[PDB]
């Protein structure tokens, strides 16, 4: 019964700084070193930075040397990861991990669930929903939800009642900065001028709802 | 009282060159890693089988410092499994090495105006330094059909060169002073403790 | 630095079956070699630790071997809930710790072809100005397709960007959708738009094209 919280991952602007806090629990956090690992979107783990168990040494690798700081508090049982001078390459999710002290050298026990830190500068925008049309053995057809900020936005088809057949992709950050994603759905070729599909977007952030009708090309 | 004397090894006046390392053995006194930890002046500082932070914390029946002086391009020559003239000529670590290894910039310290040549390192060698190899031959190297009996001349040179050292040189040529830390553990009583 | 080369990039088995993933070292690390799991979405979880040394909690029938650079990471019957993918993670080079690239280990399943759909921009997205072609390939496996556009018959690179879904919970397919994003001078100044397919399961490469305004 080991637990670790992350905590303080948001968006930010390059340049910018940030602060995550990692929460333990359970354990004798002042008796244990310390360690914060991302892992950016569709890549693997990377190691970060390293903190003793009285806080005294502080170990980083080359990639954010002299660019990010660990400290942690044994009082209020808490490890701090301040995050200044973020670049693009920050982009990731970072993870608190216990070090357990079995071995010579540093293994990871435990691992929290994470915080995501993205590195963009753009502000909070509406999604815009466009449909996609199915033309002329069963067709497919669905909606684009392009140029919103920040992540998530939920997607629903004829308000939660179209279930099978449907798949929700993960967004992707374009160059601009926002997000697009595109959700789509496989129906029988027969049922395209009675059935109405109506796809329900949510995007919470920027507290905007948008139900767009989808029907075939004419 | 008995504290490590790690600090005439790091802040010594003058340090030696890299085919003649200089080794000094700690043994007998409380090891006190706490200098590593403040200072923050360091440039490299890579350690290779043990960690540093559990290190406070564990005995062992002796320590080796080995300090000598490289430029920037090959502090990374400087660990186990590597290759080049300081790796194979003047100093080696074996590939199970377990320590540490420091470096930081000495321009400040380690150069003149007209160029410091006072370390030198071996430049040629019949063979590859052995772990822990210290290597101060001064014999003139073969490396023609021709024996060389002790004289220069057509492929027979000095093993040694010399470093240039300039204030204006680029950081991949300044001088860097490098301590190894190498730690043993036996079956023998251990007196360095953290 | 240290590489770390875990093989295969992914590989297919079924449930009860012996599996086993190797992990490569660029250089020479004792025994200190790690082998960690993680679900999709999920945190990681330790299995392995000094290179054979299981971890409390963990089912028995995870067991690592291997000393030097090779290293191996066996499963003598694999399980339902097994299906993950496995880092293998030294620490030899205490401060700079570096990863593998991992192995997804997949339900291994049939070759499924993907059915592949071709949508152009909406009229309401033009009138904003800009362009999306969408290409949706659905239900194939394994995920390792290649998605190519065309325009006038001309390859494009660099303007548009992939998206892929979980392996599935009901028939364990993936699907993708690439998203060729431009303005729309440069949508009129072309006129087919194209999506070339190849995937394991496709015996010739499958296109599905379309004219502008046709
Ligand atoms: C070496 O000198 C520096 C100041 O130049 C000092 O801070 C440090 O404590 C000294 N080392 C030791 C071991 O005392």
């Amino acid at each position: 019964e080991v637990q670790l919280v992350e905590s303080g991952g948001g968006v930010v602007q390059p340049g910018r700084s940030l602060r995550l806090s990692c929460a333990a629990s359970a354990f004798t956090f002042s008796s244990y070193d310390m360690h914060w690992v991302r892992q950016a979107p569709g890549k693997g783990l990377e190691w970060v930075a390293v903190i003793s168990y009285d806080g005294s040494n502080k170990y980083y690798a080359d990639s954010v040397k002299g660019r990010f700081t660990i400290s942690r508090d044994n009082s209020k049982n808490t490890l701090y990861l301040q995050m200044n001078s973020l670049r693009a390459e920050d982009t990731a999710v970072y993870y608190c991990a216990k070090d357990g002290g079995k071995l010579w050298v540093y293994y990871f026990d435990y691992w929290g669930q994470g915080t995501l830190v993205t590195v963009s500068s753009a502000s909070t925008k509406g999604p815009s929903v466009f449909p996609l049309a199915p033309s002329s053995g069963t067709a497919a057809l669905g909606c684009l939800v392009k140029d919103y900020f920040p992540e998530p936005v939920t997607v629903s088809w004829n308000s939660g009642a179209l279930t099978s057949g449907v798949h929700t992709f993960p967004a992707v950050l374009q160059s601009s900065g926002l997000y697009s994603l595109s959700s789509v759905v496989t129906v029988p070729s027969s049922s395209l001028g009675t059935q109405t599909y109506i796809c329900n977007v949510n995007h919470k952030p920027s507290n905007t709802k948008v139900d767009k009708r989808v029907e075939p090309k004419s | 009282t008995n504290l490590c004397p790690f600090g005439e090894v790091f802040n010594a006046t003058r340090f030696a060159s890299v085919y003649a390392w200089n080794r000094k053995r700690i043994s007998n006194c409380v090891a006190d890693y706490s200098v590593l930890y403040n200072s923050a002046s360091f440039s490299t500082f890579k350690c290779y089988g043990v960690s540093p932070t559990k290190l406070n914390d564990l005995c062992f029946t002796n320590v080796y410092a080995d300090s000598f002086v490289i430029r920037g391009d090959e502090v990374r020559q400087i660990a186990p499994g590597q290759t080049g003239k300081i790796a194979d000529y003047n100093y080696k670590l074996p590939d199970d090495f377990t320590g540490c290894v420091i470096a930081w910039n000495s321009n400040n310290l380690d150069s003149k105006v007209g160029g410091n040549y006072n370390y030198l390192y071996r430049l040629f060698r019949k063979s590859n330094l052995k772990p822990f190899e210290r290597d101060i031959s001064t014999e003139i190297y073969q490396a023609g059909s021709t024996p060389c009996n002790g004289v220069e001349g057509f492929n027979c040179y000095f093993p040694l060169q010399s470093y240039g050292f300039q204030p204006t040189n680029g950081v991949g040529y300044q001088p860097y002073r490098v301590v190894v830390l190498s730690f043993e553990l036996l079956h023998a009583p251990a007196t360095v403790c953290g | 630095d240290i590489q770390m080369t875990q093989s295969p990039s992914s590989l297919s088995a079924s449930v009860g079956d012996r599996v086993t993933i190797t992990c490569r070292a660029s250089q020479s690390i004792s025994s200190y070699l790690n082998w960690y799991q993680q679900k999709p979405g999920k945190a990681p979880k330790l299995l392995i630790y000094a290179a054979s040394s299981l971890q409390s909690g963990v089912p028995s029938r995870f067991s690592g071997s291997g000393s030097g650079t090779d290293f191996t990471l066996t499963i003598s019957s694999l399980q339902p809930e097994d299906f993950a993918t496995y880092y293998c993670q030294q620490s030899y080079s205490t401060l700079a710790l570096t990863f593998g690239g991992g192995t997804k280990v997949e339900i291994k399943r049939t070759v499924a072809a993907p059915s592949v759909f071709i949508f152009p921009p909406s009229d309401e997205q033009l009138k904003s100005g800009t362009a999306s072609v969408v290409c949706l390939l659905n239900n194939f496996y394994p995920r390792e397709a290649k998605v190519q556009w065309k325009v006038d018959n001309a390859l494009q690179s660099g303007n548009s960007q992939e998206s892929v879904t979980e392996q599935d919970s009901k028939d364990s397919t993936y699907s993708l959708s690439s998203t060729l994003t431009l303005s729309k001078a440069d949508y009129e100044k072309h006129k087919v738009y194209a999506c070339e397919v190849t995937h394991q399961g496709l015996s010739s490469p499958v296109t599905k094209s379309f004219n502008r305004g046709e």
